[PDB]
């Protein structure tokens, strides 16, 4: 079980993948003519990330895979496990993960069962609350998912080129801070990210091209956003908060 | 109407014979048990008064030979042996009977309990689970581990029960992962019944044997096996009707016979709640559910 105590393990040289299934089965709920409620599925995705390298394997889940199926929320866990196991089989042996960490414990059985052929790959849950559900708030990721007309894998580096300048530990911290802000107040977070138009996003990147000094500013702005939202939610005057209290709230996980 | 004589009773001991038991004093003039009903396997078991960790016994069938018990002061236990001299055996037995130094296996003809607990249990199957080919009877005790237990998963000192593992390649067909994990019918019907047990009678026989070893010896691996075999049936959407009906009867008599005091050590809450209330077969076990609810409500 992965937790705040064995966190550095994420950045060692043993290949590992996080798998988050939150956005696999996505629906809009609406009323029918007779006044009953019905769901309409929209495209989803499995978010599979190597936290050391930033390589993201985004498997797009096209709505056609739900056609004529029952118990979709259950099915979605098994579909996720089928696709993760297919991805593992597709990788050369030296690229296969030694561990797969699932963000939600309900994924453990489905994945364990689909991975029986790989007895040496550890499947683990985590005590960390990770903000990966917010991946669909990244515009280019949302775009590719919504445009897909058939099942499709797309590969990204979710750290852009940050690893040229910072460590994986720092890159993951930056990523989870950004995603935590996007999850907490998407509109505000995007405004912080996309306000100064002189700072653009390269065609081959997901995030803007901030300098080292600008990332420091961006990051404190995101921390302030998270704190401000925390105070708005619980009706607390964040003025009184201490530096220690502040850090915990920011970390979420 | 067969007899298992005892040479003597040199140490104080509680002796069980099937579901019955009685205490014998150190050096009490006790020379065995007579009137043992022919046609069923039986188990004679022991718990020493001075050391309750000494908990062990022998499964046997008198149709298969003349057996007796003799205490071994070196190994410190009552041992079963076979007497090959028929004439010598009948003469010992006659003399012990004439002197009325034997307990009678308690009758009461209206009672089918033992038959109901051992209906499918056969000595030849027992001998494949407990491997000691030189003897016609089988020793079991409270500490023997099962082949499945061993690690994470003397040969005669392990219980070779059939391994059941819900997350194994054996249980799950490639391409049917979700189907097979959520509905164990393939694993039950094709792998276990057709493939390994050959028939439901053999399956029930191992289930019954596992329960009895758990109850009489407090053998933990046996309790694991008993629960696994129940769960596999209840977790299958497709089971022949005659098997579900028989299972209800089997479990009814097992729950009926269990000491209400050992309910907490012998019954797995998670498994029973799933089996009676959530499983595919939650409405197929009417008798069992009724006795459980009335006898062990604090369990569910």
């Amino acid at each position: 079980a992965m937790n705040s105590s064995n966190y550095a393990e994420l950045f060692n040289n043993d290949i590992k993948l996080f798998v988050d299934d939150t956005n696999v089965y996505r629906v809009t709920v609406h009323k029918t003519f007779e006044g009953n409620v019905a769901t309409k599925a929209i495209n989803g995705c499995i978010f599979t990330l190597n936290p050391k390298t930033g390589h993201l394997f985004l498997k797009i889940i096209h709505t056609s895979v739900w056609a004529g199926q029952k118990r979709l929320s259950q099915l979605a866990k098994w579909k996720t496990a089928e696709e993760v196991s297919a991805l593992v089989r597709s990788l050369p042996k030296e690229e296969q993960p030694k561990q797969i960490i699932v963000t939600r414990k309900a994924m453990l059985d489905p994945l364990e069962v689909h991975m029986l052929d790989f007895p040496n790959i550890a499947i683990r849950p985590t005590e960390l609350r990770l903000p990966f559900s917010a991946a669909m708030s990244i515009d280019k990721l949302s775009d590719v998912v919504m445009k897909a007309t058939e099942p499709q894998m797309v590969l990204f580096n979710i750290y852009d080129d940050w690893l040229d300048r910072i460590s994986s530990y720092t890159a993951f911290s930056r990523l989870t801070l950004l995603l935590r802000a996007l999850k907490t107040n998407e509109e505000s977070a995007k405004m912080i990210l996309l306000s100064d138009p002189t700072i653009t996003i390269k065609s081959y990147h997901l995030w803007p091209s901030f300098t080292d000094e600008q990332w420091i500013t961006i990051e404190s702005q995101m921390r302030d956003l998270i704190l401000t939202e925390y105070g708005r939610k619980y009706n607390v005057n964040i003025s009184a908060l201490t530096q220690t209290e502040i850090k915990d709230i920011i970390l979420g996980q | 109407m067969n007899t298992v004589p005892f040479t003597s009773a040199p140490i104080e001991v509680t002796i069980g014979i099937d579901q019955y038991s009685f205490n014998v004093k150190e050096n009490q003039p006790f020379h065995g048990i007579k009137d043992i009903p022919i046609g069923h396997v039986h188990v004679i078991h022991f718990q020493h008064a001075d050391n309750s960790s000494m908990r062990y016994g022998y499964w046997f069938d008198c149709r298969m030979g003349n057996f007796y018990i003799q205490y071994d002061p070196k190994d410190g236990l009552y041992k079963m042996m076979e007497e090959r001299d028929g004439a010598k055996f009948e003469n010992i037995v006659h003399n012990f009977k004439e002197r009325q130094m034997m307990v009678s296996y308690p009758k009461i003809d209206e009672d089918d309990t033992w038959y109901n607990l051992t209906e499918f249990v056969q000595m030849d199957k027992i001998r494949k689970i407990v491997r000691k080919d030189e003897n016609q009877f089988s020793y079991v005790d409270s500490s023997m581990t099962t082949v499945q237990e061993n690690e994470l998963l003397d040969p005669a000192h392990s219980l070779n029960y059939t391994v059941i593992n819900f997350k194994s390649r054996e249980a799950i067909r490639p391409g049917h992962e979700m189907e097979d994990f959520l509905d164990k019918s393939y694993y039950l019907n094709t792998v276990m019944l057709q493939g390994i047990f050959k028939n439901s009678s053999n399956y029930f026989g191992e289930l019954q044997f596992a329960f009895l070893n758990a109850m009489f010896f407090g053998n933990y691996g046996s309790s694991l096996q008993w629960h696994a075999m129940i769960e596999l049936i209840c977790s299958s959407a497709t089971v022949p009707k005659h098997m579900l009906d028989k299972l209800d009867e089997i479990l009814y008599y097992q729950i009926k016979t269990l000491p209400e005091q050992y309910s907490d050590i012998l019954l797995n809450e998670r498994v029973w709640n799933i089996c009676l209330y959530s499983s595919f077969q939650k409405n197929s076990l009417h008798n069992t559910e009724k006795i459980m609810e009335n006898k062990y409500p604090e369990l569910l």
